[PDB]
Protein backbone atom coordinates (compact mmCIF):
# COMPACT_ATOMS: atom_id res chain seq x y z
CA UNK A 1 0.00 0.00 0.00
CA UNK A 2 1.52 3.40 0.96
CA UNK A 3 3.37 4.45 4.10
CA UNK A 4 0.28 3.51 6.13
CA UNK A 5 2.25 0.45 7.26
CA UNK A 6 2.88 2.27 10.57
CA UNK A 7 0.51 0.11 12.66
CA UNK A 8 1.46 0.50 16.33
CA UNK A 9 5.16 0.15 15.43
CA UNK A 10 6.30 3.58 16.60
CA UNK A 11 4.26 4.20 19.78
CA UNK A 12 2.67 1.54 21.96
CA UNK A 13 5.53 -0.88 22.63
CA UNK A 14 8.26 1.64 23.48
CA UNK A 15 8.48 2.43 27.19
CA UNK A 16 7.70 -1.20 28.04
CA UNK A 17 7.48 -4.09 25.57
CA UNK A 18 4.57 -6.44 26.24
CA UNK A 19 4.40 -8.67 23.14
CA UNK A 20 7.88 -8.22 21.67
CA UNK A 21 8.59 -7.82 17.96
CA UNK A 22 9.68 -10.10 15.13
CA UNK A 23 13.45 -9.61 14.77
CA UNK A 24 13.84 -6.13 16.27
CA UNK A 25 16.03 -4.13 13.89
CA UNK A 26 15.85 -0.85 15.84
CA UNK A 27 19.27 0.77 15.33
CA UNK A 28 18.14 3.05 18.17
CA UNK A 29 14.58 3.65 19.34
CA UNK A 30 13.63 4.56 22.91
CA UNK A 31 14.72 7.82 24.51
CA UNK A 32 14.57 8.29 28.28
CA UNK A 33 14.50 11.60 30.13
CA UNK B 1 19.45 10.12 -12.24
CA UNK B 2 17.98 7.39 -10.05
CA UNK B 3 16.00 7.31 -6.86
CA UNK B 4 13.30 8.30 -9.32
CA UNK B 5 11.73 5.74 -11.67
CA UNK B 6 9.29 5.45 -8.76
CA UNK B 7 6.42 4.74 -11.16
CA UNK B 8 5.85 1.63 -13.28
CA UNK B 9 3.62 -1.46 -13.40
CA UNK B 10 3.78 -4.36 -10.94
CA UNK B 11 3.00 -7.56 -12.84
CA UNK B 12 1.78 -10.45 -10.77
CA UNK B 13 -1.45 -10.89 -8.85
CA UNK B 14 -4.00 -8.37 -10.13
CA UNK B 15 -4.21 -6.43 -6.84
CA UNK B 16 -5.21 -2.85 -7.60
CA UNK B 17 -4.24 0.37 -5.81
CA UNK B 18 -6.47 -0.07 -2.75
CA UNK B 19 -6.97 -3.39 -1.09
CA UNK B 20 -8.09 -6.03 -3.57
CA UNK B 21 -6.16 -9.25 -2.91
CA UNK B 22 -4.02 -7.92 -0.03
CA UNK B 23 -7.15 -7.11 2.00
CA UNK B 24 -9.09 -10.31 1.32
CA UNK B 25 -9.59 -12.65 -1.62
CA UNK B 26 -12.20 -13.63 -4.18
CA UNK B 27 -11.97 -17.43 -4.35
CA UNK B 28 -14.45 -19.71 -2.55
CA UNK B 29 -14.50 -18.44 1.02
CA UNK B 30 -16.48 -16.48 3.60
CA UNK B 31 -16.36 -15.00 7.10
CA UNK B 32 -12.88 -13.47 7.37
CA UNK B 33 -12.78 -11.25 10.44
CA UNK B 34 -10.92 -13.09 13.28
CA UNK B 35 -10.88 -12.48 17.05
CA UNK B 36 -8.72 -9.92 18.82
CA UNK B 37 -8.77 -6.76 20.94
CA UNK B 38 -6.41 -4.51 18.91
CA UNK B 39 -7.60 -6.22 15.73
CA UNK B 40 -10.65 -4.02 16.31
CA UNK B 41 -8.76 -0.80 15.60
CA UNK B 42 -6.32 -2.54 13.27
CA UNK B 43 -9.48 -3.61 11.45
CA UNK B 44 -10.44 0.07 11.40
CA UNK B 45 -7.17 0.71 9.55
CA UNK B 46 -8.09 -1.96 6.99
CA UNK B 47 -11.12 -0.72 5.10
CA UNK B 48 -10.66 3.05 4.65
CA UNK B 49 -9.52 2.09 1.11
CA UNK B 50 -10.04 4.39 -1.86
CA UNK B 51 -8.71 7.90 -2.49
CA UNK C 1 -19.36 -20.98 -59.28
CA UNK C 2 -21.21 -20.91 -55.96
CA UNK C 3 -18.58 -20.00 -53.39
CA UNK C 4 -17.59 -17.72 -50.53
CA UNK C 5 -20.72 -18.12 -48.37
CA UNK C 6 -19.43 -21.26 -46.58
CA UNK C 7 -16.37 -19.63 -45.01
CA UNK C 8 -16.76 -20.24 -41.24
CA UNK C 9 -13.41 -18.95 -39.94
CA UNK C 10 -13.75 -15.77 -37.87
CA UNK C 11 -15.91 -17.12 -34.97
CA UNK C 12 -12.84 -18.79 -33.44
CA UNK C 13 -10.73 -15.77 -34.44
CA UNK C 14 -12.77 -13.03 -32.72
CA UNK C 15 -13.89 -15.33 -29.91
CA UNK C 16 -10.32 -14.65 -28.75
CA UNK C 17 -11.33 -11.05 -28.00
CA UNK C 18 -13.07 -12.32 -24.87
CA UNK C 19 -9.99 -14.45 -24.15
CA UNK C 20 -7.57 -11.50 -24.47
CA UNK C 21 -8.11 -9.95 -21.04
CA UNK C 22 -9.18 -12.00 -18.03
CA UNK C 23 -6.52 -10.85 -15.60
CA UNK C 24 -7.42 -7.16 -15.01
CA UNK C 25 -3.93 -6.06 -16.18
CA UNK C 26 -4.60 -2.76 -14.37
CA UNK C 27 -1.96 -1.43 -11.97
CA UNK C 28 0.63 1.31 -12.27
CA UNK C 29 3.13 3.52 -10.42
CA UNK C 30 4.54 0.91 -7.94
CA UNK C 31 4.67 2.62 -4.51
CA UNK C 32 7.67 2.01 -2.24
CA UNK C 33 10.24 4.04 -0.24
CA UNK C 34 12.92 5.05 -2.73
CA UNK C 35 14.00 8.66 -2.49
CA UNK C 36 13.75 12.21 -1.17
CA UNK C 37 10.33 13.37 0.16
CA UNK C 38 8.86 15.61 -2.56
CA UNK C 39 6.03 14.57 -4.88
CA UNK C 40 4.81 11.22 -3.54
CA UNK C 41 2.15 12.14 -0.96
CA UNK C 42 -0.92 12.66 -3.17
CA UNK C 43 0.50 9.95 -5.46
CA UNK C 44 -0.31 11.14 -9.01
CA UNK C 45 -0.82 14.90 -8.80
CA UNK C 46 -0.80 15.71 -12.51
CA UNK C 47 -1.80 12.94 -14.95
CA UNK C 48 -4.86 10.79 -14.54
CA UNK C 49 -5.13 11.47 -18.25
CA UNK C 50 -4.98 7.83 -19.40
CA UNK C 51 -8.48 7.40 -17.95
CA UNK D 1 -5.21 25.95 -19.51
CA UNK D 2 -7.54 23.79 -17.41
CA UNK D 3 -6.96 22.48 -13.85
CA UNK D 4 -10.24 23.41 -12.21
CA UNK D 5 -11.42 20.34 -14.13
CA UNK D 6 -14.22 18.31 -12.58
CA UNK D 7 -16.04 15.49 -14.42
CA UNK D 8 -14.89 13.06 -17.11
CA UNK D 9 -16.05 9.87 -18.81
CA UNK D 10 -16.37 7.20 -16.11
CA UNK D 11 -17.48 4.39 -18.44
CA UNK D 12 -17.30 1.02 -16.74
CA UNK D 13 -19.45 -1.53 -14.88
CA UNK D 14 -23.13 -1.34 -14.03
CA UNK D 15 -23.26 0.45 -10.67
CA UNK D 16 -24.36 4.10 -10.51
CA UNK D 17 -22.29 5.82 -7.84
CA UNK D 18 -23.42 8.51 -5.43
CA UNK D 19 -21.94 7.06 -2.33
CA UNK D 20 -22.62 3.45 -3.34
CA UNK D 21 -19.12 2.03 -3.47
CA UNK D 22 -17.95 2.06 0.15
CA UNK D 23 -18.56 -1.64 -0.41
CA UNK D 24 -16.11 -2.54 -3.16
CA UNK D 25 -16.70 -6.19 -2.27
CA UNK D 26 -20.04 -7.65 -3.09
CA UNK D 27 -19.63 -10.50 -5.54
CA UNK D 28 -22.59 -12.79 -4.94
CA UNK D 29 -22.97 -13.71 -1.24
CA UNK D 30 -24.01 -11.36 1.58
CA UNK D 31 -23.14 -10.24 5.12
CA UNK D 32 -19.69 -8.72 4.60
CA UNK D 33 -19.47 -6.15 7.45
CA UNK D 34 -17.41 -6.87 10.64
CA UNK D 35 -18.44 -6.22 14.25
CA UNK D 36 -17.60 -4.68 17.60
CA UNK D 37 -19.82 -3.52 20.46
CA UNK D 38 -18.90 -0.20 22.07
CA UNK D 39 -17.29 2.44 19.93
CA UNK D 40 -18.90 2.67 16.49
CA UNK D 41 -19.69 6.08 15.08
CA UNK D 42 -18.48 4.77 11.72
CA UNK D 43 -21.32 2.36 10.94
CA UNK D 44 -23.73 5.29 10.38
CA UNK D 45 -22.46 6.99 7.22
CA UNK D 46 -22.25 3.79 5.16
CA UNK D 47 -25.82 2.55 4.77
CA UNK D 48 -27.92 5.59 3.75
CA UNK D 49 -27.97 5.90 -0.05
CA UNK D 50 -30.77 7.08 -2.29
CA UNK D 51 -30.10 10.76 -1.42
Amino acid sequence: DGKGVEMMRDYANKQLIQMGVKKPETPEEQQWL
Amino acid sequence: IRGRYECYTDVGPSFQSMKQQNRAEILELLGKTPQGTPEYQLLLLQYFTLL
Amino acid sequence: QYRGQFDVVRPVVRKLVSEMRQNPIDVLYRPKDGARPDAADVLMGMYRTDM
